[PDB]
């Protein structure tokens, strides 16, 4: 996804080899199932969110906005982003121990 | 083009004004919540953007 | 389509770049020169506008 994007989206049972997200877009992404260990990497002023996923590959957080819930299995995690009204990393009932 | 099922022409002024009626407004902008300290204001100086 | 009585093309791009040419920018924008408080303000922030 790149550009200029507005509105939500919603995604189901799709499964996925990888996810990227940049641009200055600011829509919001949303996912759902999956049986799949997809990867992730937002860098752009959207909002992602991420929800009752049995897996999910290595994660990757640049910028945004990125609310990861009811994940079984992470491998890894990582975050640099920097302080503004656009982001902001939370977590939620998911576990880093396989 | 096919204008009205008819191979015909049309002004490029026409589709100039046509585009600019979609154009929008700065009304339409999403609102931020709050300001950081690295952020950038638009403005005219210099007589220019 | 028809230039100079010519049948030629032009790319997307030089079409995007005229088309620009006719839309001005901020300095078209009048003056209001009173302003309130719940009025907004335009800018780039964290990367978005």
């Amino acid at each position: 996804g790149t550009g200029n994007n507005t509105g939500w989206f919603l995604f189901d049972e799709v499964n996925a080899d990888s996810v990227s997200i940049t641009g200055a877009g600011t829509g919001e992404f949303i996912f759902r199932g999956g049986i799949e260990q997809t990867d992730f990497s937002l860098n752009a002023p959207s909002k992602l969110l991420v929800e009752n996923r049995s897996r999910v590959g290595v994660v990757n957080h640049l910028n945004g906005l990125m609310i990861l819930k009811d994940i079984g299995v992470i491998v890894s995690l990582t975050s640099t982003a920097e302080d503004n009204a656009f982001t902001f990393l939370a977590v939620i009932s998911s576990s880093l121990f396989d | 083009g096919c204008f009205d099922n008819t191979s015909s022409t049309i002004t490029v002024q026409q589709l100039v004004n046509l585009v600019l009626s979609q154009a929008g407004g700065l009304c339409d902008l999403p609102q931020a919540g709050g300001i950081g300290d690295n952020d950038l204001i638009a403005g005219c100086i210099g007589g220019a953007e």
